[PDB]
C-alpha cells in the first residue's frame, strides 16, 4: 500500500538499479577510450 | 635539344599540392580539360630535383586528344622572374595532371623541349595513384621493339621517388593534422606496414597479369623489356626454413612481479585494519 | 562559419539522427567545416544521455589533432552531460591532463557548462590553475 | 585610423608557407621578399594563397627592390592565367635581423600599402626551418594618429587578438615601436593531407622482404653477449628488491635503469628482427610459388 | 608613487636592454661623443637619448643602445684594476 509492504521494497531497488545504469555506462565507455 | 641531367627525379609534396590548388585559381576546370603546366626544379647535377610546379593554361579537348591550346607566351616571361626567387630555379620539363599517358604526349614534349635543357614528362596527377607514389616519372625515347615495330618515340619510365627539402619537410608537420599510424619508423609501424604490403602486392599482381592477356590476342605490341624481366621473377624459388624465437621475454616480466608482491605482503595488515578507522574520519571530515 | 554553426540549430531535438551529421561535416575539406561537426549531435541529445555521441567526440579529438576539431569536442561534451551535473569531472580530467592549449580550453568550458545550475565543488577548483597560466 | 584599421589573422595555405621558407634559406645572407597573393573576405580575415618573390641583394631588403614594374609585370600574367588574385600584402625575411622590422622594412611597407590598403608584413625565418621549430609573425602597420588617441589594443577588436611575444631583446622592442603583431592560422583542405601522407609503391615489397639470415646473425649474436653480461646483475639483484619504488632498485642495482629491464630491452630488440624475418620467410615462399 | 616604476619601464625598453658597455673619454658638444665600447672594437657615438654632455663625466662606464649605438647614459662609474690591488 503506502505503508512499506515488500513491493515497495521492489520498487526502491528497481528505481536506483536502473537510474544508476546509465552513469555506469559512460565509467565503461572510459576503460574502452 | 638534351633531355640529359636526369638519372633520378624526387619530386617535392609542393609539386603535388600547388596542381590542386591552381586549379581553383584558373578557372575551376577540376581536370575537365587536362592541364600542362610547366615543372621547374634545379641543375646542374645528375639527380632531378623538381623544387616546383606552375600550371599554365593548357586545354585538350575531349573531342580529340590532337587538338589542345597550349600558352607559348607566359613561358618566356616566367623566365626572367624565377631569377627573382632563386638561380637554382630553371624548367626542367612539363608536366601532365594525368588519368594517363598518350601518344600525343610526344607532340606536347617537342615544344617544351626548346625551353629546356633537360625535358621530362612527369605526370603528377591530381588524384592521389593509391597510397603509393601520387607521382610517375618517364622520359621520351627512340627505341624499337623485335616485334616488327620500326623506330618509335614512346615514354620508358625512370625511377621515381618522393624527396623533400631542408625548409620545406620541417613546414610539412606544422600543416599536417594527421600524425601518422604508417611513419614506419619502429616495430609499431613496421606492423601496419606489413599488413599493407599484402595489399599492394595484389594491386601491382592484377596489372601484370592483364598486360599478357592483351598480347595475347586483343592486340597490343610487345615491349620486349616487360616479358624478358617477367620470367625472371618466378625462376628464384627455394622452400622455407626455421626461425623462431625463445622463452626469455617471459622471465624479466615475471621478476617485476615478484617485487611488487612482496612490498604488498609486509603492508597488507598495515593498510587493511587502518581502513576502517580512516574512512569513519572521512565522512566527518567531508562535511565541513 | 555563419551556415557550419546552423546545420546544429536546425538539428535540434531529432537526437538520433545528428549522429550521421557529425561523421560527414569532418569528411568535407575546410576545417571550419570539421568544428561544427563536432556541435551538432550535441545540440540535438540536448540533456539526454548517450554513449555513442560521447565516444566518438573523444576519439576524433585525440586521434587526429587539428586545433579546430580538438577544441570543439570537448565543448560538446558538457551538452551531453548536462542533466547529471557531478558525473562531468571524471571525463573531462583526462582531456585537461592533455598539454595544448584548444584542448584544455574546451575541458574548461565543459565543466563552466554543465555545472552551471547545481554545480559541484571539485568542478570549480579544476578551472582555477588555467585562470592563473600565462597563455591567454 | 582607430575607427577602420583592425589587425588581420592570416591564414596560410600550404603553397605559400613552403614557397617562403625555402626562398629565405638559399639565399641566406642575401634577403629574400615579395608581394604575397591572396583574398580578401570579412573585414579581417585574409587568406595568403600564393607568394612570388622580388629581387635578392647582399644589403637584402631595401627601396630600390620595390618597383611597381614587377608588381605590374605579375598582374598582366595573372590576367592571361584567369587567376582573380589581388594583392594581400608582402613579406621579406630576416636572418640579418630578428623579428624586429629594420629601417629599410617599414619604407618598404609603406609604398606597398599605398596600392593595397589592407596590407600585411610578413618576417620569415630562414635559418629556424633548419631545425624542428619555426617561428615566423604577420604584422600590420599602426598608424601615427592611431597611437595616441586610440591606442594599439583597438587594432585587437573584432578579430582573433594574440600578440606575440618572440623572446627580448631587439624584437621585442621594435615591436612594440613599430607595429601589432597578429596570429597565424593553418588552412588545410582534406585532398592536401592526402597528397602529404603517400609514401611509395616500393615500401610495399618493402616489408615483405625476406631479412637476411646473416644480418640477422649478426643481431642475434649481438643480442645475446649484452645479455650475458647484463645476467650476473641480474642474479645479485633479485637476492635484494624486497621494496618497491624501481628507480631506488636502478641505483642499488647500478646505473640508470634496472637489469631486468635492460635484459629485455635486448630480448624485444632480437624479437623484432624476428618478427620480419620469420613471417616474410613462409609468407614469401607461399605467395610466388 | 606608481609614476616613476612607470617611467622606469618606459626608459628601460627604449633603451634598450642589454646595454653594452662602452666607456666615456671625452664629450663633443654638437650630440656626438668618443665611446670605447668595451666589447673589443670601439664606436663614434651620438650622445643623445636620456643624458646631457655635461651629465657625462670622463673616465666612467656608460650605457648604450644595443641595436644602434648611441650613449644613453652614465649611471655608473669605473674604477681603475690597478687601483684596487694597491689600495689598503
Amino acid at each position: 500500500s503506502f505503508l512499506g509492504p515488500e513491493p515497495e521494497d521492489l520498487e526502491d531497488l528497481y528505481s536506483r538499479y536502473k537510474k544508476l545504469q546509465q552513469e555506469l555506462e559512460f565509467l565503461e565507455v572510459q576503460e574502452e577510450y | 635539344m638534351p633531355e640529359l641531367a636526369v638519372q633520378k627525379v624526387v619530386v617535392h609534396p609542393l609539386v603535388l599540392l600547388s596542381v590542386v590548388d591552381h586549379f581553383n585559381r584558373i578557372g575551376k576546370v577540376g581536370n575537365q580539360k587536362r592541364v600542362v603546366g610547366v615543372l621547374l626544379g634545379s641543375w646542374q647535377k645528375k639527380v632531378l630535383d623538381v623544387s616546383n610546379s606552375f600550371a599554365v593554361p593548357f586545354d585538350e579537348d575531349d573531342k580529340d586528344d590532337s587538338v589542345w591550346f597550349l600558352d607559348h607566351d607566359y613561358l618566356e616571361n616566367m623566365y626572367g622572374m624565377f631569377k627573382k626567387v632563386n638561380a637554382r630555379e630553371r624548367i626542367v620539363g612539363w608536366y601532365h595532371t594525368g588519368p594517363k599517358l598518350h601518344k600525343n604526349d610526344i607532340a606536347i614534349n617537342e615544344l617544351m623541349k626548346r625551353y629546356c635543357p633537360n625535358s621530362v614528362l612527369v605526370i603528377i596527377d591530381v588524384k592521389p595513384k593509391d597510397l603509393g607514389l601520387p607521382t610517375e616519372a618517364y622520359i621520351s625515347v627512340e627505341e624499337v621493339h623485335d616485334d616488327g615495330t620500326p623506330t618509335s618515340k614512346t615514354f620508358e619510365h625512370v625511377t621515381s621517388e618522393i624527396g623533400a627539402e631542408e625548409a620545406e619537410e620541417v613546414g610539412v608537420e606544422h600543416l599536417l593534422r594527421d600524425i601518422k599510424d604508417t611513419t614506419v619508423g619502429t616495430l609499431s609501424q613496421r606492423i601496419t606496414n606489413q599488413v599493407h604490403g599484402l595489399k599492394g602486392l595484389n594491386s601491382k599482381l592484377l596489372d601484370i597479369r592483364t598486360y599478357l592477356e592483351k598480347v595475347a590476342s586483343g592486340k597490343l605490341p610487345i615491349n620486349h623489356h616487360i616479358i624478358y624481366q617477367l620470367q625472371d621473377v618466378f625462376n628464384l624459388l627455394p622452400d622455407a626454413s626455421l626461425q623462431e624465437f625463445v622463452k626469455a621475454f617471459y622471465l624479466k616480466t615475471n621478476d617485476q612481479m615478484v617485487v611488487v608482491y612482496l612490498a604488498s605482503l609486509i603492508r597488507s595488515v598495515v593498510a587493511l585494519h587502518n581502513l576502517i578507522n580512516n574512512k569513519i574520519a572521512n565522512r566527518d571530515a567531508e562535511k565541513k | 562559419r555563419g551556415l557550419a554553426v546552423g546545420i546544429a540549430l536546425v538539428m535540434y531535438g531529432r537526437m538520433e539522427e545528428a549522429d550521421a551529421l557529425i561523421e560527414s561535416l569532418c569528411r568535407d575539406k575546410d576545417p571550419i567545416l570539421r568544428r561544427s561537426g563536432m556541435y551538432t549531435v550535441a545540440m540535438a541529445y540536448c540533456g539526454s544521455g548517450n554513449n555513442k555521441a560521447i565516444r566518438r567526440l573523444l576519439h576524433v579529438a585525440v586521434s587526429d589533432v587539428n586545433d579546430d576539431v580538438r577544441r570543439a569536442a570537448v565543448e560538446s561534451l558538457g551538452f551531453i552531460l548536462f542533466r547529471t551535473p557531478e558525473q562531468c569531472p571524471s571525463v573531462v580530467s583526462l582531456l585537461s591532463e592533455s598539454y595544448n592549449p584548444h584542448v584544455r580550453y574546451g575541458a574548461a568550458m565543459a565543466l563552466g557548462v554543465c555545472c552551471a545550475g547545481t554545480g559541484n565543488k571539485e568542478a570549480i577548483n579544476l578551472l582555477e590553475p588555467m585562470t592563473n597560466d600565462p597563455v591567454n | 585610423a582607430p575607427a577602420v584599421d583592425t589587425a588581420e589573422q592570416v591564414y596560410i595555405s600550404s603553397l605559400a608557407l613552403l614557397k617562403m621558407l625555402k626562398h629565405g634559406r638559399a639565399g641566406v645572407p642575401m634577403e629574400v621578399m615579395g608581394l604575397m597573393l591572396g583574398e580578401f573576405v570579412d573585414d579581417y580575415t585574409v587568406r595568403v594563397i600564393d607568394v612570388f618573390a622580388m629581387p635578392q641583394s647582399g644589403t637584402g631588403v631595401s627601396v630600390e627592390a620595390v618597383d611597381p614594374v614587377f608588381q605590374a609585370k605579375m598582374l598582366d600574367m595573372l590576367k592571361q592565367t584567369g587567376r582573380p588574385e589581388m594583392v594581400v600584402g608582402w613579406y621579406h625575411s630576416h636572418p640579418g635581423f630578428g623579428c624586429w622590422l629594420s629601417g629599410v622594412d617599414i619604407n618598404t611597407q609603406q609604398s606597398f600599402e599605398a596600392l593595397s590598403e589592407r596590407a600585411v608584413a610578413v618576417v620569415v625565418d630562414p635559418i629556424q626551418s633548419v631545425k624542428g621549430k619555426v617561428v615566423i609573425d604577420a604584422f600590420r602597420l599602426i598608424n601615427a594618429n592611431m597611437m595616441v588617441l586610440g591606442h594599439e589594443p583597438r587594432q585587437t577588436t573584432s578579430n582573433l587578438g594574440h600578440l606575440n611575444k618572440p623572446s627580448i631583446q631587439a624584437l621585442i622592442h621594435g615591436l612594440n615601436r613599430h607595429y601589432y603583431s597578429i596570429t597565424i592560422n593553418y588552412r588545410k583542405n582534406e585532398l592536401e593531407q592526402k597528397m602529404l601522407l603517400n609514401l611509395h609503391k616500393k615500401s610495399w615489397m618493402e616489408g615483405l622482404t625476406l631479412q637476411d639470415y646473416s644480418e640477422h646473425c649478426k643481431h642475434n649474436e649481438s643480442v645475446v653477449k649484452e645479455m650475458l653480461e647484463l645476467a650476473k646483475n641480474y642474479n645479485k639483484a633479485v637476492e635484494e628488491e624486497d621494496k618497491m619504488t624501481p628507480e631506488q632498485l636502478a641505483i642499488k642495482n647500478v646505473g640508470k635503469q634496472d637489469p631486468k629491464r635492460h635484459l629485455e630491452e635486448h630480448v624485444d630488440v632480437l624479437m623484432t628482427s624476428n618478427i620480419v624475418q620469420c613471417l616474410a620467410a613462409m609468407l614469401d615462399t607461399v605467395v610466388f610459388k | 608613487e606608481e609614476k616613476q616604476e612607470e617611467e622606469r619601464s618606459k626608459v628601460d625598453d627604449l633603451r634598450g636592454t642589454p646595454m653594452s658597455v662602452g666607456t666615456l673619454e671625452e664629450i663633443i658638444d654638437d650630440n656626438h661623443a668618443i665611446v670605447s665600447t668595451s666589447v673589443g672594437s670601439e664606436h663614434y657615438v651620438s650622445i643623445l637619448s636620456f643624458v646631457d654632455k655635461d651629465l657625462l663625466e670622463p673616465g666612467c662606464s656608460v650605457l648604450l643602445n644595443h641595436k644602434v649605438h648611441a650613449v644613453i647614459g652614465v649611471l655608473m662609474d669605473d674604477t681603475d684594476p690597478l687601483v684596487t690591488v694597491m689600495k689598503v
